[PDB]
């Protein structure tokens, strides 16, 4: 625990220390300020005697000559325990509900490790939603990484609250926990997730990280990798399989380009940092299996889309890191459809291995598909079906269509505090497929059982 | 006190060696004129000052002098009343003082009158244990609000010499005895602008706020500690709405900012609310509120700074246990300024020439209201309400500003000049409005009224959303083709337009809805409703309906101008529709 | 000739009605004195003739006194100027009137402080010697290249699209010493002038002196191509 008295300029919110010594790239610092007002930074360049430092909470009021720079050997870390379960924390980790302890096992770098591609497994069971459109038409397996893309005033922050309490795996005889990482929200968006968690006792298995609006930005960016970090502890040394939950995906994205703005950086495509792509493909890997151990890691990155534009560089470049999407749009929201899952531009590229007998049920492939294409023409019986409207209703097509209208209302619009097994999902998937005449459908086998 | 010396002067940025005893972000008098500048910068004992003033006639070897704190305000008794520039100078000691009509470069004046007695009362005894917050006496500083004097921040001990008499704002009325020895208070205290005044706790802004305005108040509420947005189309009465809440809210304290306005639109606000009238007492609108007021033409750092000069004022209100409100008009004018100051440092711009960290300073803003337990022995609750104007060129709410906005408050009033046209006042567009306050509004009003308050609201907002369904059936193609069932709800929704949403400010009685009052107004708009759908079922048929209900509809009409005290003339209304109706029914 | 700016509870709100003589000025879009209303235009388009007939037709109905006008070409040919300077001795506006020529030829600085001259000029008629000032500035637009120009050389960095950070002060700074003022007879009114590059509404010049100004007036190609004059 070096100590200098040093600090030789301020510029913005960057420091130079000088006369340092054993000093290293990327190290926490700590501003000890005039006025005993301590201040957190990190060391962005080291040279020669040199150390310059960006401080968290800006540099405002500090008063150079009186200052000093505590250099504390050590990165960004978390320090990891059994007994983060149940708890609440800040983007940095620091507890947040007055609890009590915790006394850490060891500290860990919140960058993590990269996986040796021979040592990864691939993503192997069903995990329960609890959500008819994701555990039915997009499926999610174990290890995965399943977005929702989302959009302002859409209540992806009810459907990220559902399957946190909901998620489940069935059976198995290993434990099931959740991390939570909340970036960059509001007060009341926390105390709302603070209040749900804990009325339902969804707590007792989560470990909680919130990142507030108003937090520095440095804890933004940080709050996804403290969250993965004590998921892969969890998951790799406790061998849980761990569901992280991260929203909002898109106020990470303002936060590293305002850090790169900071640090003096040309802008990269639509405004953001070439190393987007980059960045995020350091948080996204971070999800699987490994050759040998039990626990898993799962991803469910929430995000909303600027304009609500797909080829956005946030969304587009979460894209090509992610296995399918999740989409909720504002035509079936305002129709009070909740959740409001649009199952046609989703997609999980990997519902073939977490699906079927033995995981789910021996109808699910087809029942899918069945249910799929159904409400795809369903949907073009009104599409096109307003245009020349019911003046005259079409015997199969305005049967159709009603299948189109039921899926959304009974289907997918099952409420934010309904939990269905899968068992009832597809029980339900068959009860609306029985609206359509045999000559328009699985197979053969169909009416056994 | 040390003494800079300038040693380079380039447009609004000015360096000054021998500086080391200052600070980030200090406030400065910059050169002989000695104008106003802040520190950006400093390495070794040189400092960066980008100057809010011309800088015009200065240059090496002129003086700087540190004022020895970051951007600040003064609070004690002589805040109330005052109209203040984005920086806290004081408009109107500024043309007293200077004979004046215009602000002179590097004219200091003091925010608040240092030479005027005021009587203080102490409430606090002598062997005291004392912390920020705790309430030590107060001063009657205008014919409505009570100034109530805090242990400032910082500040923690025994109460030694406490006495009640005469004194200015610089005079010691208390001694603390501290760890650090004996502090002399005052009736003031300095608080720097940026920095949010500490608090013991956040809470949930869940009681709703009474504007007396029924589409406010019934569909789009806001809590105490909530925060609205507002577009600012011209001529859509935004103005008019924004005296409303001002002077009905049912807050202790208005704060009100204007950003960088256009001169003419400034000198409007400046002259209209002073003769805004205080509904319970007669005396002026201003004996409860404080002005902020910056025209385009002002320093940038004075326009950047309005809002938060603002709210550190609404803070300190708030921590007395009051219930503030904060009107900022418009937040798109601070913006732009923002976006001027990112220009002016050199930055790299994120998205339309916006700093990266503008959705940060918003936040930062917005977060700063809120419901609070203020610090003290007494756990006192107070809080401040943001009403926030947005002013998108053209109109356009996709803009960054709003949008950023709307990702972090909760309610959203759309006025629409297209409202306006057709005569429709508040012209706030009650498809497009929304607050997420309506639930837990519903829960409070439920329970303070031991009636189905929510229900109903639902049902209205049902019923006009029906309406805009129904409306394009008529459009194309035909009015006469719709059923019984649907010419009765487009009456109802009629009814809830022009009789419920519909509020003139300008009249004795309709100027403002009480809760009560608003109650049974509803009530009586959904029970024509409900008693026709009776009829309808029961084999009338719609245009006997209407035809025999000229009378009753007319009082339902009228409605919002039944005085508060005979709010019996509207529930007996209720019974004039049932005894109608059920006549019909023959 | 920076001046000094205005106390904002210091103006008085704009009260009086201008008379320009051209019909959609004054029925639909009205002209106060004390405001601040400019005209939008482009490269080939008549501003030059819209701006010498509101000098010779701009009156009160009052008794008084007659507007004194403040005249400031900014960059203009000197065909432009040589339009305007034959216009004023013509009619005998010039003995109503102040005028500031700078042509496209003049160095850029001298651009830039031609408007700072007007408006000295202007506030001295007005608020020293209690006159009722009309000020009217062509191209404003040249004024926003003229920045640029001394920018780049004092090796400044550009803000949006290619103007400087200070752009909005700049140009507030100049179209607020503007109004009438409490306790005194004179007053200055603003007609400032702009071509719109690229007749784009978005950009910055015609974009930030929106938001400084009350209104504005715009001269659409559909129009001017059809004949319509004033073509607004």
């Amino acid at each position: 625990i070096k100590e200098y008295r040093t600090i030789k300029e301020v510029v913005g919110p960057l420091m130079a220390v000088e006369k340092v010594s054993g000093v290293k790239y990327e190290e926490l610092i700590e501003v000890r300020m005039q006025n005993g007002e301590i201040r957190r930074g990190q060391v962005l360049e080291v040279q020669e005697d040199k150390a310059m430092v960006q401080i968290f909470e800006g540099t405002s009021g500090i008063n150079l000559k009186n200052s000093s720079v505590r250099f504390l050997g050590h990165p960004l870390q978390l320090g990891v325990s059994e007994d983060m379960i149940g708890r609440v924390f800040d983007g940095l980790g620091r507890p947040k509900d007055n609890g009590p302890e915790i006394l850490p096992e060891k500290y860990l770098d919140i960058n993590g490790e990269v996986i040796n591609p021979i040592a990864r497994d691939y993503p192997d069971e069903f995990i329960q939603t609890g959500i008819s459109a994701i555990d039915h038409l997009n499926t999610l397996v174990r290890g995965q990484k399943l977005p929702v893309f989302s959009g302002s005033g859409l209540p992806h922050k009810e459907l990220a609250a559902q399957i946190a309490r909901q998620a489940t795996v069935l059976d198995s005889s290993d434990d099931f926990a959740v991390v939570f990482a909340a970036i960059g929200i509001t007060f009341e968006e926390a105390e709302f997730f603070m209040e749900d968690f804990r009325q339902t006792g969804a707590i007792d298995r989560s470990v909680m990280f919130m990142n507030l609006a108003n937090d520095p930005a440095i804890e933004r960016i940080a709050t996804p990798r403290m969250a993965l970090t004590a998921a892969e502890y969890l998951a790799y040394e406790k061998g849980m399989h761990v569901l992280v939950i991260m929203t909002d995906m898109t106020n990470y994205a303002e936060a590293l380009r305002e850090i790169s703005a900071a640090r003096r950086e040309v802008p990269g495509r639509r405004g953001y940092p070439g190393y987007l792509y980059t960045n995020l493909a350091t948080l996204f890997e971070r999800a699987g299996r490994i050759r040998g151990l039990k626990g898993s890691v799962t991803q469910i990155p929430i995000l909303t889309m600027p304009e609500d534009d797909k080829t956005h560089p946030i969304p587009d470049l979460t894209g090509y890191i992610t296995e399918g999407q999740i989409i909720l749009t504002r035509e079936l929201y305002k129709s009070g459809i909740q959740p409001p899952i649009d199952v046609l531009p989703s997609l999980s590229r990997l519902k073939d291995k977490g699906t079927g007998a033995g995981k789910t049920r021996e109808d699910h492939a087809a029942t899918m598909n069945q249910l799929f294409a159904a409400y795809a023409q369903g949907k073009q019986a009104k599409e096109l079906a307003v245009v020349l409207g019911e003046s005259a209703l079409s015997d199969i097509d305005k049967i159709y269509a009603k299948f189109a209208e039921r899926f959304e209302n009974e289907y997918v619009n099952q409420g934010f505090y309904t939990n269905r097994t899968i068992t009832e999902t597809l029980d339900l998937g068959w009860e609306l497929l029985a609206m359509l005449p045999r000559t328009e459908l699985r197979i053969k086998d169909d009416l056994l059982d | 006190m040390q003494i800079g010396k300038i040693i380079k002067v380039s447009g609004p940025l000015v360096m000054a060696e021998n500086m080391s005893e200052a600070s980030i972000q200090d406030m400065c008098l910059v050169g002989d004129l000695g104008v106003i500048g802040e520190i950006i910068e400093m390495r070794q004992d040189v400092a960066s000052i980008q100057v809010y003033e011309e800088t015009s006639g200065i240059g090496p070897g002129e003086p700087v002098r540190s004022t020895g704190e970051a951007l600040s305000v003064e609070l004690g008794p002589g805040i109330i009343s005052q109209m203040f520039d984005g920086i806290q100078r004081p408009l109107d000691t500024f043309m007293e003082v200077t004979q004046s009509n215009f602000l002179g470069r590097g004219v200091q004046l003091p925010a608040l009158d240092h030479e005027k007695q005021w009587w203080f009362e102490a409430t606090i005894e002598e062997g005291t244990e004392v912390s920020a917050g705790d309430i030590i006496g107060y001063v009657d500083e205008t014919k409505i609000i009570q100034h109530k004097i805090m242990v400032p921040n910082g500040i923690k001990g025994t109460v030694q010499k406490i006495e009640s008499g005469s004194f200015t704002i610089d005079d010691p009325i208390c001694v603390i005895e501290t760890e650090q020895g004996l502090k002399e208070l005052t009736m003031m205290q300095k608080w720097p602008v940026r920095r949010g005044r500490p608090i013991k706790q956040k809470l949930n802004p869940d009681v709703p706020m009474i504007t007396g305005q029924r589409v406010i108040d019934t569909f789009f509420p806001v809590t105490k500690g909530g925060a609205a947005a507002v577009p600012g189309p011209f001529g859509a009465g935004k103005t008019v709405v924004q005296h409303q809440i001002a002077k009905w809210s049912d807050v202790d304290l208005v704060v009100y900012v204007g950003c960088g306005e256009r001169g003419n639109e400034m000198t409007d606000v400046v002259n209209e609310f002073p003769e805004l009238i205080d509904p319970n007492t007669g005396e002026s609108l201003m004996e409860r509120t404080v002005l902020i007021a910056n025209t385009s033409n002002m320093p940038v750092a004075a326009r950047e700074a309005s809002i938060y000069t603002g709210i550190t004022i609404a803070e300190y209100f708030r921590d007395m246990g009051y219930d503030v409100a904060i009107m900022a008009d418009s937040t798109s004018r601070w913006a732009e300024a923002l976006r001027e100051m990112s220009g002016r440092l050199e930055e790299m711009p994120g998205d339309e020439g916006y700093p990266a960290y503008l959705g940060s300073r918003l936040a930062e803003y917005y977060e700063r209201s809120g419901r609070v337990i203020a610090l003290g022995s007494d756990q006192r609750e107070g809080s401040i309400t943001a009403i926030s104007a947005v002013s998108p060129s053209g109109g356009d709410i996709s803009e960054p500003v709003t949008q950023n906005t709307l990702r972090v408050v909760k309610v959203f009033w759309g006025l629409d000049s297209s409202l306006a046209q057709k005569r429709h006042f508040p012209s706030i567009n009650w498809i497009q409005s929304y607050s997420l306050y309506s639930t837990e509004v519903g829960r409070y009003m439920d329970q303070i009224l031991q009636q189905d308050w929510s229900d109903m609201v639902t049902e209205g907002m049902r019923i006009l959303q029906e309406e805009e369904q129904l409306n394009e059936i008529v459009r194309l193609v035909g009015i006469d083709s719709l059923s019984d069932n649907d010419r009765l709800t487009l009456e109802v929704a009629k009814s809830i337009r022009e009789d419920y949403l519909q509020q003139n400010a300008f009249d004795d009685v309709d100027t403002f809805t009480s809760r009560e009052k608003q109650f049974n107004m509803l009530k009586v708009i959904l029970t024509f409703g409900k008693e026709a759908r009776k009829a309808l079922s029961l084999g009338a048929y719609f245009n006997e309906i209407m035809e025999g209900t000229v009378a009753v509809r007319e009082r339902i009409s009228r409605s919002k101008y039944i005085p508060e005290e005979e709010l019996a003339k509207i529930s007996s209304i209720n019974e004039e529709i049932k005894e109608t109706i059920q006549l019909i029914v023959s």
